[PDB]
RNA sequence: AGCCAGGAUGUUGGCUUAGAAGCAGCCAUCAUUUAAAGAAAGCGUAAUAGCUCACUGGUCGAGUCGGCCUGCGCGGAAGA
């Protein structure tokens, strides 16, 4: 397992294919070609779905290409097909922009386990309901 | 001098070189002269047909 | 260098000195934070 | 994927070997020529099979012998 | 017969120049001075170029040895105007480069050598300054090989010390990769066994004639070792002239120059037969044109012939003589032609000083036009301002020492025409009323100009309906809106128009079209003073392409610049960047581009987009407008 | 006090879709895995990356750090 030397975690929504003013000069900032962000982005996109901003592992070698693995979109981009609203905070305790509930967050949480490292799922629960408390949003527990 | 620019149109700007012919114009007084069209610095007038002789137009190669 | 009245320590790598009575502040980082006086 | 390519015989085509050999390296003209004439040779050390097997038919295609190991 | 063209590729101030010199030293005398340290002889003819410590253009200088012609150029390697060298390579077949002793081949100089290999014609390296601290005996030359990116090996070997070795070497055993490029080389490689060196100097000989790589060089010419036996490579290795003298004669210009005293001399090569002195010729005019004098350019002095060799060069005096023209017809030649690759490098203002002399320094500028080729000026500004097509930094210094020299002018600008495009701020109403409350003319109309998108340029409806517009009256309205949007209330073009004509009323008896087409303008101005208007700016997209390791760098310009951040890519060892800066401040970029890159850097760029917006306090470039009836009444109306 | 260690996945987070990606400005200022880690005091970025400190291990082995009060001193302090 080689340390840091090109693997960044950026991208927009994963149905957007070969950006460039989203991503562009980024992804193709190093070597690697501008075309390996649309011929392969999308090759395990389909799967699931798209227009989602999913982050995937960018290790750059000298070999043109790079190895990669996928991991798990934002549980903050989560929260707008899943909450309701598309917005989020400005007016965190100002004001309730949204509220969801621990019975549906919960739910999602273990979803993303795959990515999240916890020694049992409560503790990703709290977590990733806590990152939904900082957009404004009170959990209805 | 002060020689009239005749033709529609024309390429003289600030200096440029042109040649001159007597001749007045009877409706500008101070003004003699007018200017050889075709000739010198001077280009012809434009998509001209009849009485090109003057204007210094060159007959149609089409 | 700058020889001013007051000497406070600009960066952290800031040292106070007594060198020949006179206090001064050299900084091991930073050649611009060297100072005289004060 | 660690296979290497030893040059035994350049067989009847030192030519077309000769070039193989600076094509699988690079080394200077005399060099390759010195090599193959040093023979046997090693033309290269733990490389990919995929690559040991193209110089191979490489060398076959022009009738030379090659080693394998 | 003739002898082979030498070319003098002194890449980023190699001095190569100089080693001509020494080589016209070594080719003489019996009578010569043989040269001295600076300027010096050496044909630098004309003043202001050896006091300026280098050759503001390249020379010519008739030479021999070895029983044989050897004509030969220098050195405008020099900034810089380098395209005239360009035009060199017209001139002559042979090349030279001069190889700097600091960190291989210069990277200027490189542009020339693969402009050489643009050129489809034979070169040879050269190891100048061997004798000098920090010289490359053993890494220079691994720079020109990595840079020089061919099979180029060096035929002598010497390293010092007070050493000199030439012919010693060289390249026993791994030399001979030329030769292996060959069938016939690879041949005889494939059969063994040691061989003499001639051998495969014919095969060398065959891919010299090529070019397929540079013939290797060594040794400076101010410690006088190795300047000679190159020459003699120079001499021996150089391709036969193509002599023949079984006509017809045919040829063309490859440069010319306006002697003070010339007081102009058309230099050309007898690209075939060969030209009777006091005979007619052909022309590219189609015209007839004596031979009435002609003479090779000794470097010594100039000296007259009774007639040309066939593939000779030679300067001619004549009473017209356009550059590139045919002297047969005609000569058949195909080579890759540029000019630094640049429309214009930073176009800069001239205007000449005092009243009336100016107009003399316009026909100064006209004699820079009949010099070098590239080069290009006209008097785009309604004031009639310069604007040279000329670029880089010593180049200008170039020409306005020669403005200081053979004429009596100068100028100082660089600043130009700021371009600017003024747009209406937002849609209203306007009229310029009826009947004659009022101001002739009687007709009148109510225009109402509205908001437009960036660059949809002008545009116009005939709203009105007939016959109130008229068949040809309403046309004069529009021709007279087009009068208004020759200059705005800011003096700015109009842009991005939208007029919305309206109300037309007209009286039939004391109606004109004139009348009206006068009154259109006044709508124009006056749906102007309404609109606010807003100031609109160039903003052209400019590519650039640098070393990647100096490409952060080039982001820290990026702050220092209005140009957004674009989309970029890697190119190998390169780097590119699609900018998109405006055209005001663009200027300063190339100097940019020349910093950060330490002279490696390039760009490139084109005018786009007219919408941009700028600050700050909408300044605005006079003025409009005079010479045309009705302006009092529009001063009239502002009160 | 010095010494090789460590100082995390989404956080491209919502924001004015040009970016603010711990660090322009916003408000929030999560909670986990835990010997420890501010969703961060400074540096460095177009913005990232990157380099540090907080903090905590161990090596280490005895006093040490920061205010308050006052005494007497140094600098600030160059003329014919």
């Amino acid at each position: 397992a080689k340390k840091v030397q090109a693997y960044v975690k950026l991208q927009v929504a994963a149905g957007m294919a070969n950006p460039s003013p989203p991503v562009g000069p980024a992804l193709g900032q190093q070597g690697v070609n501008i075309m390996e962000f649309c011929k392969a982005f999308n090759a395990k996109t389909d799967s699931i779905e798209k227009g989602l901003p999913i982050p995937v592992v960018i290790t750059v070698y000298a070999d043109r290409s790079f190895t990669f693995v996928t991991k798990t979109p934002p549980a903050a981009v989560l929260l707008k097909k899943a909450a309701g609203i598309k917005s989020g905070s400005g007016k965190p305790n100002k004001d309730k922009v949204g509220k969801i509930s621990r019975a549906q967050l919960q739910e999602i949480a273990q979803t993303k386990a795959a990515d999240m490292t916890g020694a049992d799922i409560e503790a990703m629960t709290r977590s990733i309901e806590g990152t939904a408390r900082s957009m404004g949003l009170v959990v209805e527990d | 001098v002060t020689s009239y620019i005749g033709g529609e149109g024309h390429n003289l700007q600030e200096h440029s070189v042109i040649l001159i012919r007597g001749g007045r114009v009877k409706d500008l007084p101070g003004v003699r002269y007018h200017t050889v069209r075709g000739a010198l610095d001077c280009s012809g007038v434009k998509d001209r047909k009849q009485a090109r002789s003057k204007y210094g137009v060159k007959r149609p190669k089409a | 260098m700058k020889v001013r009245a007051s000497v406070k320590k600009l960066c952290r790598n800031c040292k106070i000195v007594k060198r020949d009575g006179v206090i001064r502040v050299i900084c091991s980082a930073e050649p611009k934070h060297k100072q005289r006086q004060g | 994927t660690e296979f290497d390519v030893i040059l035994k015989a350049a067989g009847a085509n030192k030519v077309a070997v000769i070039k193989a050999v600076r094509g699988a390296t690079g080394l200077g003209l005399k060099e390759a020529k010195d090599l193959v004439e040093s023979a046997p040779a090693a033309l290269k050390e733990g490389v990919s099979k995929d690559d040991a097997e193209a110089l191979k038919k490489a060398l076959e295609e022009a009738g030379a012998e090659v080693e394998v190991k | 017969m003739k002898i082979i063209n030498i070319g003098v590729l002194a890449h980023v101030d190699a001095g190569k120049t100089t080693l001509t010199e020494s080589l016209l030293y070594n080719s003489g005398a019996i009578t010569e001075l043989g040269s001295v340290d600076k300027g010096t002889t050496r044909t630098d003819n004309t003043l202001l170029e050896r006091q300026r410590g280098i050759t503001i253009q390249t020379g010519i200088t008739s030479f021999q040895w070895e029983n044989t012609k050897v004509n030969i150029i220098d050195t405008p390697g020099h900034m810089d105007f380098l395209a005239e060298v360009y035009r060199s390579l017209s001139v002559l077949d042979g090349a030279i480069l001069l190889i700097s002793a600091k960190d291989g081949v210069q990277a200027q100089t490189r542009i020339l050598f693969h402009a050489l290999r643009k050129m489809g014609i034979p070169t040879i390296f050269f190891i100048n300054k061997i004798d000098q601290n920090g010289i490359d005996l053993s890494t220079v030359y691994q720079d020109i090989k990595e840079k020089l990116s061919a099979e180029i090996v060096i035929k002598q070997k010497v390293e010092l010390y007070p050493n000199v070795c030439v012919t010693n070497f060289t390249e026993s055993e791994q030399w001979d990769t030329v030769i292996e490029g060959n069938d016939d080389l690879l041949e005889k490689y494939m059969s063994g066994k040691s061989l003499e060196a001639l051998e495969l100097e014919q095969e060398e000989s065959i891919r010299f004639q090529n070019c397929s790589l540079f013939p290797l060089y060594h040794g400076s010419a101010k410690s006088n070792i190795g300047i000679d036996n190159l020459i003699e490579v120079i001499t021996n290795k150089f391709y036969s002239s193509t002599h023949r003298g079984p006509s017809e004669l045919c040829g063309n210009v490859f440069k010319i120059e306006y002697t003070k005293k010339r007081q102009r001399l058309a230099y050309i090569r007898l690209y075939s037969g060969v030209l009777h002195l006091r005979d007619s010729v052909r022309v590219s005019e189609k015209e007839k044109i004596k031979v009435t004098e002609m003479y090779t350019s000794i470097n010594g002095e100039l000296c007259k012939i009774d007639r040309a060799y066939s593939g000779e060069i030679v300067i001619l005096q004549n009473e017209f003589l356009k550059l590139n023209s045919v002297l047969g017809d005609t000569k058949l030649l195909p080579q890759r032609k540029k000019i630094e690759n640049p429309h214009p490098l930073l176009q800069t203002t001239v205007e000449p000083s005092k009243p009336e002399q100016r107009e003399m320094l316009l026909d100064a500028l006209l004699e820079i036009s009949d010099s070098d080729p590239l080069l290009r000026y006209y008097v785009d500004s309604t004031t009639h301002e310069i604007i040279l097509s000329f670029l880089g930094k010593v180049q200008m210094e170039v020409i306005s020492a020669l403005l200081q020299e053979k004429y009596h002018v100068e100028i100082e600008i660089t600043e130009p025409t700021v371009i600017y495009m003024e747009r209406p701020l937002k849609n209203a109403e306007y009229t310029i009323h009826i009947e004659v409350p009022p101001n002739p003319f009687w007709a009148s109309i109510g225009l109402s100009v509205s908001p437009l998108p960036l660059g949809s340029g002008m545009q116009y409806e005939s709203s009105v309906s007939l016959g109130y517009l008229n068949q040809s009256f309403q046309n004069a309205v529009m021709e007279g809106i087009r009068y208004g949007c020759e200059q705005g209330l800011y003096g700015w073009n109009v842009t991005d128009c939208k007029i919305c004509f309206k109300y037309g009323l007209y009286y039939s008896p004391v109606s004109t079209p004139a009348d009206f087409r006068m009154l259109a303008p006044i709508v124009l101005e006056q749906v102007l003073k309404k609109a606010g208007t807003e100031l609109l700016e160039p903003y052209l997209s400019f590519k650039i392409y640098a070393p990647q390791e100096y490409l952060s760098r080039a982001y820290n310009d990026a702050p220092k610049y209005c140009a957004n951040i674009v989309d970029t890519q890697l190119k190998n060892n390169e780097v590119i960047l699609s900018g998109e800066i405006p055209a005001r401040c663009i200027q300063e970029y190339r100097s940019d581009l020349t910093f950060f890159t330490n002279g490696r850097s390039v760009c490139l760029t084109e005018l786009k987009g007219y919408h941009v917006t700028t600050g700050e306090p909408v300044c605005q470039p006079r003025r409009p407008n005079s010479r045309i009836d009705k302006v009092r009444y529009m001063f009239n109306k502002i009160t």
